[PDB]
């Protein structure tokens, strides 16, 4: 950081990518794959 | 004096003793309505003139006017490489006292040769008088309205748009504000939105300060340079000088030499480093001889006798002596090798006097037929020639900045300051930065802190003993945000 | 991943104290000891490496 060498801050802080990973799991386990064509369906997991 | 009166341009370079208040004086005669050039009380001599010139005769109205201003003149005066230069453009507006926004050019008009030092200067007016101007020279006049403006220039960056014709239209202020920094950047009158990066911001240091240790002892050079006898140069004499100030600036009141050259130093900064072990050498040659005190060089001398390192850093003088060291018989006490089996190495002094074999038949010490003694005796007359009478040669080597030293030269030292961002010397180690204490443990023999991107960061002050920590200032950097240049221009 | 960029940022680094073929690698051992015209030459080896 002393000879003109900078780093910078990646523009999402690791709080966020949790999140999307959180939304993402949630979105699997309570609607299968229906959530990631349109509005997310619900389902019981047994007949998933 | 640029000048135009009612007929032609004049244009005078000369010596004037100008009145304190040189003008114009035009009469109006109510009489006849007109008005006429009388007084023109300018200098009071002209004595020497350089460069004149008149442009062609014409006429103009003179006549005193009732409406508003009609005429704007714009004019630019640059010296540059002894050129005056006059930029010049004229415009009709109607507005009087207001200071019109416009963009328009100046066209170049005229430039000249002129070579002079102009560093103030005086506008000229004319005056009107008539009846209503009742009184003497300094209180019977008018004035008559008139107006103008002044301002100066300054070293800027601009950046210009050229029209079809060719003409500038539009020009931008690179260091106005950060939105023109920006449109600078980009070459473009036009921002679109988002985030750009112009420059960095550097803290910019204010004082500095310089610490070394005390010297008062001053050097030996009287028995170097006023040495009352000097050695042969096979048997070159070497001397150690330490803890003493090297005023080579007084190397001029008691004598002057001959040749004076240094090699990876400059003179003028020997007085601003501080050296290390400087080594004093001393010897005689023959004028021919001198120059083979140069790294890279060749004869008997610099081959037998004398060499030098190729990384030689440091000083060669040298100064004729001949009326010390010529006799009218032949001053013979200076002896130099002519033969030996091999070269010498640099910093080599060898007093060996062996019968040298010049072929076969060892000589045994017999000194015979190819058999040659390899020492010789200078003979030093008055009635010589300059190429052979002697020389009084003295050469100074010396480290820098590689270990504590005590030889700096002369020089003042100054108080200490903490947290700001400064300049520093240190013994002769330079820099800039911040200085906070430290709260490293250096051992008792050791000087500096190195860090793995290989400058220092401490330092031990030469004076108080202590430990300081350098610390750079913060350059970051700056980056601006828009909303585009059609939007807004916050 | 992280290896690589510490290896290359340390080489990129440690690459300013060389000669490139000058008397010293420092700037500041150039500003002094020297005048104009002999010192840009070497100010320029630097440059190039
Ligand atoms: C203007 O100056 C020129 C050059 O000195 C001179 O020949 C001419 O007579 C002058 N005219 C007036 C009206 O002063
Ligand atoms: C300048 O003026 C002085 C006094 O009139 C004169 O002696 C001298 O020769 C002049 N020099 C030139 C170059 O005109
Ligand atoms: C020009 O004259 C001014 C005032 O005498 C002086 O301060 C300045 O150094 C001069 N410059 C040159 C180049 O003669
Ligand atoms: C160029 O000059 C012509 C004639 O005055 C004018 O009609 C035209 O508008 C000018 N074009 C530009 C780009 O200034
Ligand atoms: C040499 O001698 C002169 C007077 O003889 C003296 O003033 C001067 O300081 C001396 N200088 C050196 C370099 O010995
Ligand atoms: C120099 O002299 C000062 C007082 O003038 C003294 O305090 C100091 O110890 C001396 N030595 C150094 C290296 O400053």
């Amino acid at each position: 950081k002393f000879n003109g060498l900078t780093v910078l801050p990646p523009l999402l802080t690791d709080e966020m990518i949790a999140q999307y990973t959180s939304a993402l799991l949630a979105g699997t386990i309570t609607s299968g794959w229906t959530f990631g064509a349109g509005a997310a369906l619900q389902i019981p997991f047994a007949m998933q | 004096l640029i000048v135009n009166n009612a007929t032609n341009v004049v244009i005078k370079v000369c010596e004037f003793q100008f009145c304190n208040d040189p003008f114009l004086g035009v009469y109006y005669h109510k009489n006849n309505k007109s008005w006429m050039e009388s007084e023109f009380r300018v200098y009071s001599s002209a004595n020497n003139c350089t460069f004149e010139y008149v442009s062609q005769p014409f006429l103009m109205d003179l006549e005193g006017k009732q409406g508003n201003f009609k005429n704007l003149r714009e004019f630019v005066f640059k010296n540059i490489d002894g050129y005056f230069k006059i930029y010049s453009k004229h415009t009709p507006i109607n507005l009087v006292r207001d200071l019109p926004q416009g963009f328009s050019a100046l066209e170049p008009l005229v430039d000249l040769p002129i070579g002079i030092n102009i560093t103030r200067f005086q506008t000229l007016l004319a005056l009107h008088r008539s009846y209503l101007t009742p009184g003497d020279s300094s209180s019977g006049w008018t004035a008559g309205a008139a107006a103008y403006y002044v301002g100066y220039l300054q070293p800027r960056t601009f950046l210009l748009k050229y029209n079809e014709n060719g003409t500038i239209t539009d020009a931008v202020d690179c260091a106005l504000d950060p939105l023109s920094e920006t449109k600078c950047t980009l070459k473009s009158f036009t921002v679109e939105k988002g985030i750009y990066q112009t420059s960095n911001f550097r803290v910019q240091p204010t004082e500095s300060i310089v610490r070394f240790p005390n010297i008062t002892n001053l050097c030996p050079f009287g028995e170097v340079f006023n040495a009352t006898r000097f050695a042969s140069v096979y048997a070159w004499n070497r001397k150690r000088i330490s803890n003493c100030v090297a005023d080579y600036s007084v190397l001029y009141n008691s004598a002057s030499f001959s040749t004076f050259k240094c090699y990876g130093v400059s003179p003028t900064k020997l007085n601003d480093l501080c050296f290390t072990n400087v080594y004093a050498d001393s010897f005689v040659i023959r004028g021919d001889e001198v120059r083979q005190i140069a790294p890279g060089q060749t004869g008997k001398i610099a081959d037998y006798n004398y060499k030098l390192p190729d990384d030689f850093t440091g000083c060669v003088i040298a100064w004729n002596s001949n009326n010390l060291d010529s006799k009218v018989g032949g001053n013979y006490n200076y002896l130099y090798r002519l033969f030996r089996k091999s070269n010498l190495k640099p910093f080599e002094r060898d007093i060996s006097t062996e019968i040298y074999q010049a072929g076969s038949t060892p000589c045994n010490g017999v000194e015979g037929f190819n058999c040659y003694f390899p020492l010789q005796s200078y003979g030093f007359q008055p009635t010589n020639g300059v190429g052979y009478q002697p020389y009084r040669v003295v050469v100074l080597s010396f480290e820098l900045l590689h270990a504590p030293a005590t030889v700096c030269g002369p020089k003042k030292s100054t108080n200490l300051v903490k947290n700001k961002c400064v300049n520093f010397n240190f013994n002769g180690l330079t820099g800039t930065g911040v200085l906070t204490e430290s709260n490293k443990k250096f051992l008792p023999f050791q000087q500096f802190g190195r860090d793995i991107a290989d400058t220092t960061d401490a330092v031990r002050d030469p004076q108080t003993l202590e430990i300081l920590d350098i610390t750079p200032c913060s350059f970051g950097g700056v980056s601006v945000i828009t909303p585009g240049t059609n939007t807004s221009n916050q | 991943v992280v290896n690589q960029n510490a290896q290359a940022l340390n080489t990129l680094v440690k690459q300013l104290s060389s000669n490139f073929g000058a008397i010293s690698s420092v700037l500041n051992d150039i500003l002094s000891r020297l005048d104009p015209p002999e010192a840009e030459v070497q100010i320029d080896r630097l440059i190039t490496g």
